[PDB]
RNA sequence: GUUAAUCUAGCUGUAACCAGUACCGAGAACGAACACACGUAGUCAAGGAGAGGAUCCUAAGGUUAGCGAGUGAACUAUAGC
RNA sequence: UGAGUAACGCUUGGGAGUGAGAAUCUCCCAAACCGAUUGACUAAGGUUUCCUGGACCAGGGUCGUCCUUCCAGGGUUAGUCUGGACCUAAGCUGAGGCUGAAAAGCGUAGGCGAUGGACAACAGGUUAAUAUUCCUGUACUUACAGUUAGACUGAUGGAGUG
RNA sequence: GGGUAGGUGGUAAGAACCUCAGAUCCGGAGAUUUCCGAAUGGAGCAAUCCGGUAGUUGGAAACAGCUAUCAUUAAUUGAUGAAUAAAUAGUCAAUUAAAGCAAUACGUGGUGAAGUGAAACAUCUCAGUAGCCACAGGAAAAGAAAACGAAUGUGAUUCCGUGUGUAGUGGCGAGCGAAAGCGGAACAGGCCAAACUUAUCAUUAGAUAGGGGUUGUAGGGCUUGCAAUGUGGACUUGAAAACGAUAGAAGAAGCUGUUGGAAAGCAGCGCGCAAAAGGGUGAUAGCCCCGUAUUUGAAAUUGUUUUCAUACCUAGCGAGAUCCCUGAGUAGCUCGGAAAACGUUAUUUUGAGUGAAUCUGCCCAGACCAUUGGGUAAGCCUAAAUACUAAUUAGUGACCGAUA
C-alpha cells in the first residue's frame, strides 16, 4: 500500500529512491526500445509508483531538494583527441611559419 | 537534471551503417522543446562521456493511413545525433 | 468627448421637422467653453465646462 | 451482491439444455453473460491456416469450445439436504463472520 | 582607475544557441474543379554557318506525351502543288 | 432514351526476360523529338508525393505483373548557407495625449514589420533516401577565462566613412 | 465513506499483470494541471522566439540547469520631484479590484433602419421592431404620492383579468389605444442635509468626525414634564434541531403438458402484492432476472427552515411660542423637440437663454382665474408577488420514426 510511505524519513531517503526509480524507469524504456524487456507490466507500475511518491512529496514541499550534497574510459579517448588536435595545430603553425 | 528528454533510441539500417565506422554514432528521439545544450548535459550525466558533436533534426507531421475513414497524422518528432571521440563505444 | 467634466451629460438626439412635417434625426450639442476653474488646493486647471454649470460656479464663488 | 459466485454449482432453468448442472468460471456482469464448464460446446472452426502458410498449430479442425450463457437463465444449486429444491436466493442474512451471506428462499441452508 | 581598470597582440583550455535543409519545381506534383497544348520570380547557357540567346542540325542531359490496329469513301482541318 | 455512336486531350519498332494472362511491366538496341530547353539550380507555394518491399478493389479517359494510387518500413544531421537573437523604408500597433453618443478614429515616446545593409568554409568522397551540414584534408570568426607582452582606456552622447 | 469479485476505457480477439492484507466501480473532499488563449516580462504569422531581476548547484568563465517574479488602468499610502524658490505635474516603491468568456434565453439603458400597409405617396404604420453598443443580476427595472380623481372616496410599487375595442387620437385614412374604478397575485416601509450642539481643522474652514430628525392627521429643531425597558425586522454572529441533496441496503409469489429451433404465449391446478411502473431473458413472463411501492442508510460536503443567546438600528402622551428649519440653476417662462393612447396640450422630460417664495408657503384637480378639496417635488434605499431554461435530477406526451 501507500501508508508505508508516510512512515519513512520523508526528507532524504524518499528523494534518493525517486532518483533511483527514475533511472531504472529510463533504462526500462531504453530496453523497451530494444527487444529484451520481457516484462511489459513494469512500466505502468513504476509510473504509478513515481506518481504516488510525487503526490506524497508535493503534499509537503518540493521534489527537488538540491540544496544538499546531491564511465572511466572517456579520459583515454579524450587524451587521444587532444593529442591529435595538438599535433594538427602544431604542424599547421610550423608550416605557416615555414611559408615565409 | 531530470532526464526527461530521452524518449527512445531508434535502430534502423542507416544507424547500423553508421556505427560500423570509427565514430560509433548514436541517435535518440528527444522532447521537441529540448535544445542542443540540454541534450548534451543529459548525455553527459547519463553515461559519463562529454560528447564532441551534437546535431539535431526535425520531422514534420505527415499524413498516414490515407484510407481509413479517418485520416490520421504522424506525430511531430525531433532526433538528436551524438558522436564520441574515436576509439570508444558504450552500451545503452 | 463633447461632455462637460463636471458631470457626464452630452448631446441629445431627436427629430427635426418643417412645414411638411418630415422627420430628420438631428443631434443637439450641449455648449462647452474652456473656462479655468480654481480647485481649493492652490491650483487652477482648464476643463470643458457647460455654460449653465459655468453660471452655477460664478454664483457659487468657485470661479 | 451478485447471484452467482465464481466456483459454486449452477443449473439451467429454460432452454434446450434442461436439467443440466455445471461449475461457473467467468462472469461478465457488464453485458450479463455467464461461463459454465461442460455446457454449450459449440463447434469452433479454427480458420487460421488459410490466412497464410507461416503459423504453427493453425489447422486442427472442428474443436468444441464453451459459449456464454445469459445470466438470468441460471439458478444456484442446493445440496445441503437429501431432497433438494432449486429455489430462490436471499441476501438479508448478516452474520458477523463476513459482510453478507446468501441462502435459498425455499429452505435454510448456508450458501 | 592609476594600490589599477580598460582594450590591443600570441600562447593554454573552453563555448558557439533556435527555426528551414527530402522531392517536385516556365511543369503530369505550383495557381487553372483534371495525369488540361493555359500562366509564373531569378541563376547556368556548348559546336558549325551567323552581328545574335533568331533561324537549321546536333553536344551534355532528358522525354516516349498514357487508348490502338486497319482502309485510304464523301466531307472537315492541316499543308504542298 | 439519346448509345455501345461523339470523344479517349502534341509521337515509335524489334529481341529477351517477368508473368495466369503484356502494344502498355522490366532490361537491351534502335529511331523521332525540345535543346535559350522538355536539360542542369533554386524563389513562392504542395506538405511525404523522396527511397525500399508488397498489391493491383476502388483512382490511371484502353490494359496493366506497373503507377505521383494504396499498404508496410525508412529517409532531411550546420559556430561558417537560408531567415532569428543585429539594423532600419513604406506601413502596422501603440503608454501618456487629442478627438468623437458608445463602438471607437488620430497621433508622440517606443516596439515590430527586408524584397536591402553588416556578418567567419572551401575542395573532394561516401548513401537507394541527406549533404558548403556526414566524412578526409586544409581554414576563419565571436565570446570566454588562465597566462604572457605592451599600452590611460577611452560612451547611451558628438563628427566623417558607412 | 458505499460496495463487493473480478479488472487492465469502445473499434478488442491477446501477450504480460493487479486482485478478498479489500482491486475495478460510485459519491464527497484534496494535486500535479505543458503551451496558446482576457494572456499580463517584450514581441509575434495562436499553440513561437528573445529576455531582465533574486536565490541555488557545476565550474575559471562564458553559460547551463533547479526554483520565484517582472503588463496596464483606477483607488489608497509613502518617497522623489521640473521649468519656478516653495508648491504643482511627472517619476519611483508598496497594497487592493478589473481585464474576458457565455445561457442562439430573460433586464435596463444609449443609438437606432428600410421593405411593407395606406392598394401611389411625403403626415403616418411597421416601430420604438431588427442591427450595433454599455452594464448587469440571479432575475431585472420601478417604488412609498408636491398621486389619482370626483368620492361622506382609495391610500408604496409590481403582475393578471375586466373596464373596452370605451373616452379619445388620426392627409379624422389605413390604423392606434388608454387612465380611473372593480376583482385577483403578493404586501412592510425605512435611511440622509436643515436649523440645534460638541470636538478639531495656519479654528478666518466654507472642511473633518459625533448626537437629531425624517416630514402633511403639516412635521422637525428649542425650553420644559410624564410614562417606556418593549414591538421588531431589507438584520452580525455562535450553539443546537428537523427536512432535504450529493454514494447504497432490505425488499413476495410455479410447476406440469403442449405446438414447437427454443415458451414466457396456449391449456390444468396454484401462490403474493403498501410492490400488476419498466426493462431484459432462443415467441406477448406478476411468481426467470434486474427491479419497482414501502421501510431504511451519510465518513465528508452542502441547502432551506426552526429554537435560544448575542451586536447595530428602533416606541407613547403633554405645556409654551408672530422663536428657527423643512432638498437652488430648483420650478415655471420663451425658442425647438421628445414619453405620453394624443401627430405637442395641461402632465413629464431637456438642448439654448430667463430665472421665486418659506406654512400668511408651494404644487395638483388636460388653457386660465377664484373658491373648494388633496399632497409636500427639486435627496437616498428596499424583500416577495412578474419573464426566461443553455445546466443537473425524475417524470410526461392521442409528438417523430432514417426523404421523418
Amino acid at each position: 500500500t501507500v501508508a508505508k510511505e508516510l512512515r519513512q524519513k520523508s526528507s532524504e531517503e524518499l528523494v534518493k529512491l525517486v532518483i533511483k526509480l527514475k533511472g531504472e524507469l529510463l533504462e526500462y524504456r531504453f530496453k523497451l526500445a530494444h527487444g529484451e524487456l520481457d516484462k511489459p507490466h513494469l512500466i505502468n507500475q513504476t509510473r504509478r509508483l513515481l506518481a504516488t511518491i510525487l503526490t506524497i512529496l508535493t503534499e509537503r514541499k518540493l521534489n527537488w531538494q538540491e540544496e544538499q550534497a546531491k564511465n572511466e574510459a572517456a579520459v583515454n579517448a579524450w587524451k587521444q583527441h587532444l593529442e591529435a588536435n595538438k599535433a594538427k595545430l602544431l604542424k599547421s603553425r610550423a608550416k605557416r611559419e615555414d611559408a615565409s | 537534471d531530470v532526464t526527461n528528454v530521452l524518449l527512445k533510441p531508434v535502430l534502423t539500417e542507416k544507424v547500423y551503417f553508421n556505427q560500423m565506422g570509427e565514430t560509433k554514432k548514436y541517435v535518440f528521439v528527444v522532447n521537441p522543446k529540448a535544445s542542443k545544450t540540454r541534450v548534451k548535459l543529459a548525455f553527459e550525466l547519463v553515461y559519463g562521456i562529454k560528447p564532441l558533436k551534437v546535431n539535431t533534426l526535425i520531422r514534420k507531421p505527415t499524413t498516414i493511413r490515407g484510407g481509413s475513414r479517418f485520416p490520421g497524422l504522424s506525430k511531430l518528432e525531433k532526433l538528436a545525433v551524438i558522436t564520441l571521440p574515436k576509439g570508444i563505444a558504450i552500451s545503452v | 468627448a463633447k461632455k462637460d467634466q463636471l458631470t457626464l451629460r452630452g448631446p441629445l438626439y431627436g427629430n427635426n421637422r418643417s412645414h411638411s412635417k418630415t422627420i430628420t434625426r438631428r443631434k443637439w450639442n450641449v455648449n462647452l467653453q474652456p473656462c479655468k476653474v480654481k480647485t481649493a488646493d492652490g491650483k487652477t486647471t482648464r476643463i470643458l465646462v457647460s455654460t449653465r454649470t459655468l453660471r452655477t460656479l460664478k454664483k457659487h464663488n468657485r470661479l | 451482491m451478485q447471484r452467482i459466485k465464481k466456483g459454486d454449482k449452477v443449473v439451467v432453468i429454460t432452454g434446450k439444455n434442461k436439467g443440466g448442472s455445471g461449475i461457473v468460471l467467468k462472469i461478465m456482469p457488464a453485458r450479463q453473460q455467464a461461463i459454465v464448464e461442460g455446457l454449450n460446446k459449440v463447434t469452433r472452426h479454427k480458420k487460421k491456416d488459410q490466412t497464410t502458410k507461416r503459423a504453427a498449430k493453425q489447422s486442427t479442425g472442428k474443436v468444441q469450445q464453451e459459449a456464454p450463457i445469459f445470466l438470468s437463465k441460471l439458478a444456484l444449486f442446493d445440496q445441503k439436504a437429501k431432497q433438494q429444491t432449486i429455489g430462490k436466493i436471499k441476501y438479508v442474512m448478516d452474520p458477523k463472520t463476513n459482510k453478507k451471506t446468501r441462502v435459498f428462499k425455499k429452505s435454510n441452508n448456508t450458501l
